[PDB]
């Protein structure tokens, strides 16, 4: 009754907001027979969102 | 006269070196362009203030 | 949106003309400067042979 | 079983999962500071950092 616990209700966020992320589930085969591994782009090591 | 070059401005500047490529500059680029042009009329002029 | 897929089976290879038409790797064409350095890696391992 | 759950109370797990993560998503977003695009990528823009 004399002094409670006041709440902390103003706080702040730097990164960027989001609760859903994308998982790979299975590996893809860029080494394959039909289609040469110069046509992938993970050979170049471009990043890809 | 320098800084209307390579931005967007109002300021009217007869425009001539256009052929020659070039991004429209932000607050930050344009001030590390007049930053530079500063430090160079300093030097020219001999001064340190 | 310059975009390469291997011809398969023997067919030459395809690049994606600015009016939607794809066009085999000969003839004369133009390029912004601003798509070789984007792709500056991908594309030259394609157009150099 | 540790591999088991009872069906008939779903659902308030499922309300308690809903509260839990609307009260982990209550932030204020910070203004962190940007930085001019200095490759072709994009038209100039700001980014983030």
């Amino acid at each position: 009754l004399l002094h409670a616990d006041t709440p902390r209700l103003v706080t702040w966020d730097a990164g960027l907001c989001t609760s859903f992320k994308i998982v790979p589930i299975v590996p893809a085969q860029v080494p394959q027979d039909v289609l040469a591994y110069t046509f992938f782009t993970s050979s170049y090591a471009i990043q890809s969102p | 006269t320098l800084v209307a070059q390579i931005s967007e401005t109002q300021y009217p500047v007869d425009r001539y070196l256009d052929w020659i490529p070039s991004l429209r500059a932000s607050a930050a680029t344009a001030a590390t362009f007049a930053e530079w042009v500063n430090t160079s009329m300093k030097t020219a002029f001999d001064l340190s203030d | 949106d310059c975009r390469i897929s291997f011809g398969m089976n023997g067919a030459a290879p395809m690049i994606r003309d600015e009016t939607g038409m794809m066009v085999p790797f000969e003839g004369n064409w133009i390029f912004p400067l601003a798509l070789w350095q984007m792709n500056t890696r991908y594309f030259n391992q394609q157009f150099d042979a | 079983s540790v591999r088991g759950a009872n069906p008939l109370m779903f659902r308030a797990n499922v309300l308690h999962m809903l509260l839990e993560f609307v009260l982990d998503n209550l932030y204020l977003n910070r203004h962190t500071g940007f930085s001019q695009d200095h490759t072709p990528f994009t038209e100039g823009a700001n980014l983030r950092s």
